[PDB]
């Protein structure tokens, strides 16, 4: 049960530029573990679960933040998507299927499964199916779900394992693109078309960071979320954006950085790899225009290194390899040292 | 035929006429000769917007060659009566009544385009009948003239004597001239 | 009457007027005698498109014989104010006011059909009354004349002296002649 | 009153006006006196259909006594610009502008009904004013006359001299006579 | 082609694939529809090519089969329209040779049969040498 500050330090190693969000999750996750750690429950008071609601843009690190916490404090981690469960037909079997997936990682231990952290994303899509929200709130509020014991050909109702979801931490992530306009209307001037209105759609989205931080329950209901569902998500963490400069840092600053992964692959081959700063801006600029955030970084680097990776093993006398911005464009070939 | 525009939100898609879509953004259009019917419509928009939010500013785009004085006073009194600050932007031109409403806007929120033309003159009226009735109507229009000059002086900031001499005859003004005169506060040239 | 059209979208089939459908594609139609009422409608359309996407360009189709200067000037100031570039295409003809709006379009985006006729002339007006009033109105229209010639020279690129001499009387310019004069940039003969 | 028709579609039953239903089938109706507003409407339909399917051919049903030349050029230029071939069918009659648009159709796709009546004449206009202004407008209309004759000679295939002689005065051509002159290609007597 | 290259995890999830399954597969090798030139090589270059298969079939009956260079281009064009990849080639060959194969055993004095581009179109009949 490390302190919230210690948890934030671990997240800082792999995630950068979202220090404010780390603080909210660090205190929220610390309370959840403290309640689980304080299983004695000497006090007559019954502790209540606190569920977080992540609002951030695509590829901002919402998913990465979930499993990273589990790496620090060993617990099973599973991920789900609202679009998968919007079917609205026999929703009960799929909600319990999620914990079943989580049970696989924890060796089908009910106690371990209860301590696990569950993550969801793309909650904005269901907001408008209204019926889907009716079933989802029950899972967050707490419900006992029966699951078969570690698969098997068949088993009777008696053997079915029942896991209480009240002790499981649920993180309903989402990306509310249109919610920023609703907040500006409520907080800023209610003019968007006239001469005096603010139509500075430069794509910078810097104002969006502090604007989304003022999220209140009123703007969510306008988005279509029912008030009952909002009540079950008291904690709210907001990610601002991943800037072009921030993407450059993510390429090398993380522990298991993308550049380090490729560098290690070349090191064992027998030739080292050097990434010039000029090459970093080209990769970051491409991701910003593509709108992939940090996700596209892996694809852009692989494509640039695909040709050399094919010929470098066959070729010899390449003492060292260097990359520059021209190589990212595709016109140039990675420099080879002899 | 006014075009129809679609507004898309998470709740759904709604269709509005171009004028109604801008009304949601607190934009009221004043066009043509001022009269009781058009003025009444503008008044209803001000009260409706005041109810929705009494803090957000209201915008008024003025392009009109003046009109009835009584109809104009309804708009002017309504603007001052409601809590929201009513901004005024002159598009094309603003004659006697349009200019009075333009300068009547909230201090610091009166604008005009660079090529707009602002003209101010004294009231125009006429009456046919007995001499006794003429004196009654003649006294009324003079009282209206003095009242309008006093209000224009207050908003513009110029002296009452200066406003009387200038408004005796038609006085065409340009956007830069209006700024120094006091009818408007700034000129909107480019969005920056 | 206007023929309705169907637009396919993710939600389903939607019905749009022919003009409203084109407005969704950032196309505004300037047709007929320029007046305050239609001008404010064009202004509203421009402001609406600016909010939707200030980066994408706007296409103004001009087929009109001209009209009021104040009304046309409200469209010119709106075009320059908004950030998106306003492309102007001349269909059929573009008279004095239609030509000013045509040449006022974004540099490099002004176009003209091969058989379109562009006519430019000086402002015309009139007044009746006392000599003192005539002097006031005569000075005003002359000031407007210099203002229009100054702006026309800026967009076309010709000297102010040449514009003054050429616009002293009605001057008809064909689509190719307009390119040399500077009113437009290219001719859209056929789609490529 | 325009009647409404029901169209069966995969989504379900849909209601269209008789003119909009035919527009869905790439049919545009050119009826009555040609003018700026009706011409702009036809232009909007041609552009809309081009986007839907630039490969399929568009149809234009011409029944009109003629009208403004400038408005007609907007339609003519649009037809040549867009990739789709425009098929012109004459119903009832096709006067000076209607005939110019009729012959302007795609080579081989111009049709005429058997009892149709086609008439072609030179442009008619008038101006009142000073002698200097008369010389300007007089030269402009002569240019249009030459330009219209040059385009008709191209579509019809007749020599320029022959067109000038025939268009000097009103000339009425029946459906078979039009085929020989080159205004149309074939006659649609019966459905095959 | 040129569309699957832009595949992303979100589209695969809509198809029905589990998101966790997609994340576990970072490498993505996307193939493209074979071109006319590629199909022409498959017709003759492989040892088990379609042309060689029929040649052996005809040889078992005592006749030799010859394919003209122009005919291969026509077959590839027809196969591309079918959109069945390499399998489309067999359809074109079987159709063009359906008539001759039916009558070739019954016919006599036939020592060689030749096929050209015109035969692929169907306007012409398979050439027979006597
Ligand atoms: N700050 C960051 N540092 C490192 N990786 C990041 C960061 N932000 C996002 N990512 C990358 O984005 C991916 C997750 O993308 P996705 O789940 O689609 O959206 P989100 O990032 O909002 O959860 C992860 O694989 C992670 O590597």
């Amino acid at each position: 049960l490390p302190t919230p500050h210690e948890i934030r330090n671990h997240l800082d190693d792999y995630v950068i530029g979202q220090e404010q969000a780390k603080k909210v999750l660090a205190v929220a996750v610390y309370n959840h573990y403290k309640r689980l750690r304080n299983g004695d429950t000497s006090n007559g008071v019954e502790l209540g679960k606190s569920n977080i609601l992540l609002i951030g843009p695509t590829g901002s690190g919402k998913t990465l933040l979930a499993e990273t916490l589990a790496r620090l404090l060993d617990v099973p981690f599973t991920m789900a998507d609202a679009t998968t469960l919007t079917e609205a037909g026999y929703v009960g079997e799929d909600v319990e299927n999620i914990i079943q997936k989580l049970l696989q990682k924890c060796d089908y231990d009910v106690q371990k499964a209860q301590r696990g952290i569950v993550y969801i994303d793309e909650i904005d899509k269901i907001s408008r199916g209204e019926g889907v929200q009716q079933a989802l709130l029950k899972l967050i509020e707490g419900t006992v779900a029966a699951v078969p014991p570690q698969g098997g050909r068949k088993h009777p109702q008696q053997e079915f394992l029942q896991v209480d979801t009240s002790k499981i931490l649920f993180i309903c992530g989402g990306a509310f693109a249109g919610l920023d306009k609703v907040i500006s209307h409520r907080v800023e001037t209610g003019s968007g078309i006239g001469f005096g209105a603010t139509v500075k759609a430069k794509s910078d989205k810097a104002s969006e960071g502090e604007l989304l931080a003022q999220v209140e329950p009123e703007d969510l209901i306008k988005f279509g979320l029912i008030p009952e569902f909002i009540g079950r998500l008291p904690v709210v963490a907001t990610l601002n954006e991943l800037s072009e400069e921030a993407l450059i840092q993510i390429l090398k600053e993380p522990k298991n950085a993308l550049t380090k992964q490729y560098q290690a692959l070349f090191n064992l081959e027998g030739v080292d790899l050097e990434f010039r700063d000029e090459a970093l801006d080209a990769i970051a600029k491409k991701a910003m225009a593509r709108k992939t955030g940090a996700r596209g970084l892996r694809s852009i680097v692989e494509a640039a290194l695909l040709d050399t990776m094919y010929d470098l093993p066959s070729m010899e006398d390449v003492e060292k390899v260097v990359i520059d911005e021209s190589v990212i464009d595709g016109q140039s070939e990675p420099l080879l040292i002899y | 035929l006014v075009p129809m525009v679609i507004e898309q939100t998470s709740r759904g898609e709604r269709s509005f006429d171009i004028y109604s879509r801008l009304l949601k953004e607190r934009v009221i259009f004043l066009t043509g000769q001022v009269e009781d019917h058009m003025a009444n419509l503008i008044v209803a928009q001000m009260l409706f917007l005041e109810a929705e939010n009494p803090e957000k500013d209201i915008y008024l785009y003025i392009n009109s060659p003046g009109g009835v004085i009584t109809a104009g006073m309804s708009i002017y009194d309504t603007m001052q009566f409601i809590k929201p600050d009513v901004s005024t932007i002159c598009m094309g031109q603003a004659a006697s009544m349009g200019a009075f409403l333009l300068t009547a806007g909230a201090k610091g929120k009166r604008f005009c385009l660079p090529n707009s033309r602002v003209m101010i003159h004294q009231p125009l009226g006429g009456y046919q009948g007995q001499a006794t009735d003429i004196e009654i109507h003649a006294r009324e229009i003079l009282k209206v003239k003095g009242r309008m000059n006093e209000l224009m002086a207050l908003h513009t900031g110029q002296s009452l004597e200066q406003i009387e001499r200038d408004t005796e005859r038609d006085r065409f003004l340009s956007a830069p001239e209006a700024v120094e005169y006091g009818l408007v506060d700034s000129i909107l040239t480019h969005r920056n």
